[PDB]
RNA sequence: AGCUGUAAGUAAGCUAUGAUCCAGAGAUUUCCGAAUGGGGGAACCCAAUAUCUUUUAUAGGAUAUUACUUUUCAGUGAAUACAUAGCUGAUUAGAGGUAGACGCAGAGAACUGAAACAUCUUAGUACCUGCAGGAAGAGAAAGAAAAUUCGAUUCCCUGAGUAGCGGCGAGCGAAACGGGAAGAGCCCAAACCAACAAGCUUGCUUGUUGGGGUUGUAGGACUCCGAUAUGGUAGUCUGUUAGUAUAGUUGAAGGAUUUGGAAAAUUCCGCUAAAGAGGGUGAAAGCCCCGUAGACGAAAUGCUGACAACACCUAGGAGGAUCCUGAGUACGGCGGAACACGAGAAAUUCCGUCGGAAUCCGCGGGGACCAUCCCGCAAGGCUAAAUACUCCCUAGUGACCGAU
RNA sequence: GUAUGAGUAGCGAAAGACAGGUGAGAAUCCUGUCCACCGUAUGACUAAGGUUUCCUGGGGAAGGCUCGUCCGCCCAGGGUUAGUCGGGACCUAAGCCGAGGCCGAUAGGCGUAGGCGAUGGACAACAGGUUGAUAUUCCUGUACCAGUUGUUUUUGUUUGA
RNA sequence: CUUCUAGUGAGAAAACAACUGCCCGUACCGUAAACCGACACAGGUAGUCGAGGAGAGUAUCCUAAGGUGAGCGAGCGAAC
C-alpha cells in the first residue's frame, strides 16, 4: 500500500507560491507518519530529502434543506526537495 | 473481459497489478488538475484490480 | 458463611411471630465449622456442618 | 410490456384515436412510452445555452400503455398480441388470423 | 432491451459477445465494542518476540503470536527429605447480547378493603438477581379408593361458589368420581461371577475394569433343567428414492353512435367464462393493461417423509436352605414456612437445630391416636404428544382509523 | 386562529458636528477634520470554555429592540507547518482499578503484588524578517541534544582496555 | 543524576566529514456582542505586564503608548 499513502495535489494561490521555491502541496491520507511521505514520494518521483511538513484539519458544515452535516477530514503534505523538480502539473 | 485473466501465471498477475496501480495514481492526479475527458475509466481500473484479486484468491486455495 | 463444602446447607429466610403474630423477617443460617481436613490427600480448609461430622 | 422501441402502434385513446406512428422511446418501470405526431405539447423554452432564443417548442409526451396497440406489419392492422413456442424464442405471435412479428 | 438509487443536470460511458435487474451458492469485510499484549476520557496511544522489507546505517513499514480462569498432561520445583504448595509449557471449555413475550427458582413492599386499625387482605403480585428451552416444569404409584374396584404426567368441561378456612368479620376457596384432547415407557446402586493391581496376613481385604439385575401377585441372587430364539427402537448426521420452501412460464373474448378535453358513461349489435376476486388507464371496463381459474417448471441450497445398511435392547419352566432390595435416611422434640386449612382435635409436604429406627415373622398410608381390614414398597436417575408466547418472514382477512 | 387593552408602555447607563464619497434609496456604511471618554484600565499576553465566529470576494428574504449599501447574518473560495514550545514514547501525591486473596441469599463488598493519576518533579533555540490570514513552526544567521555511517591512533572480558 | 562492587561480557576515545530524528495542540474571542446567566443582558470569570506630573501609594485629578464615541431620534423647556 505504499503507494496510496498520496492522495492528490493542493492547488492554491498560497500552494502556487511555494511551487517557486521547491515546496509542493498534497493531501496525504490520515494515519501516515512523515517518514512514510518521505518514502513515497522518493518512490515515485526520483526525488529526494528536505524533511517534509504535514497538517490536520478539522471538518466544516452545510445547509441544503434542514439538513445539516460535516464534511471530510484533511491532512496536506508540504514537501521540500534539494535538487530536482515536478513538472507534473 | 473476465477470461483473459485466467490465462496467465501468477507472474503476469502480480504485473499487471502494479501496472493498474501505477495508472490509477495518474488517473488520481490529472483529475486535481482539470482533465481526463473520460472519467469513466476510474471505475473500470478499480474493478480490473478486483477481479485480478479474487481469480488469484481462489487459485491460492 | 457461605455453604457446605460436602452437602448443600445455605442461608435462608423465614418470619418471627411474637404473641401476636406481628410478622417481620429474619435470618436462618445453618451451624458451620471451619476444619482442616484430607481432599485428594491435600489436607484443605472449608466449611463443614456439624450434621455431616459423625 | 409487449412493445419495443421501433414498433409501429394504432392509438385508441385520448384524442388521437385511430392514428398511428412509430414508437421513440421506451420508459418501462413507469409504463410510458412516446410516439411521433401524437402527443405534441408546448414549451415556453427560456433563453438557454440549447435554443439561444425562447422559442415556444412542440415535442411530444408519455402515454399509458393502455393506449397503444400492435401492428401486423404483414397485413395492417391491431392484435392483442399472444406469445407461442416458436424455435427457442418467444417472437410475439398476433392474434386475428395468425400472424408472425 | 434498455441502463449508471433516492433526485432535477450536465460530462463521461455500458449493453443482443445478453447490461442493469431477480434467485441460490461463495470471496473481501477498516476502527470501537465481553475486547482478550499493556493503557484508556469508546471509535485513541504505546508495547514484546520471530519472519520479511526501505536506506550505506540509524530511525520507517507489514505479517503472525503474546489476557483471565478450569480440565487434562509433562517439566521444573522446594520453609522440610521424601513430596506438596508455586512456576513454566502444551491442551479443553467459559465469559457478552435479547423478544419490553412465554418458564423454573433465590429474595420480596405500600397506598388500597375491613367505611378507624394491629392477626387478615391488596400478594407471593410489582421490582432486583440467577438458570435455561423452543418450549419449560411434572411423569412411571410407599397413588387414588372403600365394592364391584382403577393402574404414569399434563391440559379442558362439570363437581362449585359446595365441603372447608376466617378479629367465624371484610374476605379467601379446593379435591376425588364422571365426560374429553394426546398417549409410551426405560436405565442404575446392591447382593453374586470372572481379570488386573495393592495390603501380596501367603486370612482373603482393598480397588478398577467387564459380566450379571431392576420388583409388591414380593422380585432377584442361588440350584436344576430347556432355547440360544422371537420381537423392538426415543440412534446414525449413511446411502437410495418422493414431496415441499426459496427465481419463474403459459394463460380466453369488442366494434360503432351521443355528451365531453378525455369514455370504462348512454344507445345499438356481438363474444367469452374451470377465468364476473382485485388493482391501474385522461370519469364508473367480464372482452385495453397487470392479473385471477387452470396447466407447466429448479443448475444450487434447506427441510420433511419412506426403505435400505449400520448401530444398539429384549427369552421360559421348577425349588425355596442362605444371601440382596437406596442411613445420620424415616421419624420425635423445638422454631418457622407449603397445602383452600391463620395450631387448631391437625393428618400430608419442606426448611434450620438437637435426638435417633427395623430388614420381608419387614416397612409406609387410608386427616389427632389405637385395633381388624385394604392399598402400596420411599431415602438413585431419563423420558416425545396433547399446553403458553410472537421481536421476525410469507399469504390473507375486518358491520377496524382515515391526518386534533 | 384571532381580537380588547393600543398605535399605549418600552427601545436595556456614557458627546458628537461638518465636508466629500458610495449608492434606486443615507443621521445610522467609507474617507477627512476638529472635538470628547478610559487609561492598575474600556491597553498587551495567556489558562480554561466556546467550536470556523478568522481572511478574501458577492448579497439584503429572515436575525440587528429603528435605519441599514453594513455585520459575529446568507452565498462562494481559502487559511491552523515544530528534534528544541505544552502533553505522549519519564517519576510520583490525594484518589481509583486491583492477578492471587479474605468476607457475603444472588447481585457483590474490601484488599496484597502491580498499575493508572498534574494542580507537583526532571529535561536540548535565540534575534530579526516575511503574508490576506500561520510563525521559538516558513526564511536568514548563529547554536544546541541523542544517535548512524566513512577515512582519520589500544587487545588474557582476566580485566592493567 | 553521581558513585561501588557482583557482574555477561574482541577494542572503545577522538578526531572531523556527512546524515536520521515519531504522534497530538497551534485560525479567532478570551473583565466579552464569540464564556457562565433563555438576550448583541448595568451581574460572575484563575494568572502575568501595567507609564508621567505632584504624591507614602496600583489612592485621587489630568494625561503617554493604545482604544473607544455604546445600535432609535428631532423638538418644546408644563404638572408630577
Amino acid at each position: 500500500e505504499l503507494l496510496d499513502v498520496i492522495k492528490r495535489p493542493v492547488i492554491t494561490e498560497k500552494s502556487m507560491l511555494a511551487m517557486d521555491e521547491k515546496k509542493y502541496t498534497f493531501e496525504v491520507d490520515t494515519r501516515a507518519n512523515k517518514t512514510l511521505v518521505k518514502q513515497a514520494v522518493e518512490s515515485a518521483f526520483d526525488v529526494k530529502v528536505a524533511n517534509v511538513n504535514i497538517l490536520n484539519v478539522r471538518p466544516k458544515f452545510k445547509r441544503m434543506g434542514k439538513y445539516a452535516g460535516y464534511t471530510k477530514k484533511r491532512r496536506k503534505a508540504i514537501v521540500t526537495l534539494t535538487e530536482d523538480s515536478k513538472e507534473i502539473q | 473481459k473476465v477470461k483473459e485473466i485466467r490465462e496467465l501465471t501468477t507472474a503476469e498477475m502480480l504485473d499487471k497489478e502494479k501496472q493498474l496501480k501505477e495508472e490509477l495514481f495518474n488517473l488520481r492526479f490529472q483529475l486535481a488538475t482539470g482533465q481526463l475527458e473520460n472519467t469513466a475509466r476510474i471505475k473500470e481500473v478499480r474493478q480490473s484490480i478486483a477481479r485480478i484479486k479474487t481469480v488469484l484468491r481462489e487459485q491460492a486455495n | 458463611a457461605k455453604v457446605c463444602y460436602f452437602t448443600g446447607r445455605k442461608t435462608s429466610s423465614g418470619n418471627n411471630r411474637s404473641h401476636a403474630m406481628n410478622s417481620t423477617k429474619r435470618t436462618v443460617k445453618p451451624n458451620l465449622q471451619k476444619v482442616r481436613v484430607l481432599i485428594d490427600g491435600k489436607p484443605k480448609k472449608v466449611w463443614v456442618s456439624a450434621r455431616a461430622l459423625k | 410490456m409487449f412493445v419495443k422501441k421501433g414498433d409501429k402502434v394504432k392509438v385508441i385513446t385520448g384524442k388521437d384515436k385511430n392514428k398511428e406512428g412509430v414508437v421513440l422511446a421506451a420508459f418501462p418501470k413507469q409504463d410510458k412510452v412516446i410516439v411521433e405526431g401524437v402527443n405534441v405539447v408546448k414549451k415556453h423554452q427560456k433563453p438557454n445555452q440549447a435554443a439561444p432564443q425562447g422559442g415556444i417548442l412542440e415535442v411530444e409526451a408519455p402515454i399509458h400503455v393502455s393506449n397503444v396497440m400492435v401492428i401486423d406489419p404483414s397485413n395492417g392492422e391491431a392484435t392483442k398480441v399472444a406469445f407461442k413456442e416458436v424455435d427457442g424464442k418467444k417472437v410475439r405471435v398476433s392474434k386475428k388470423t395468425g400472424e408472425v412479428l
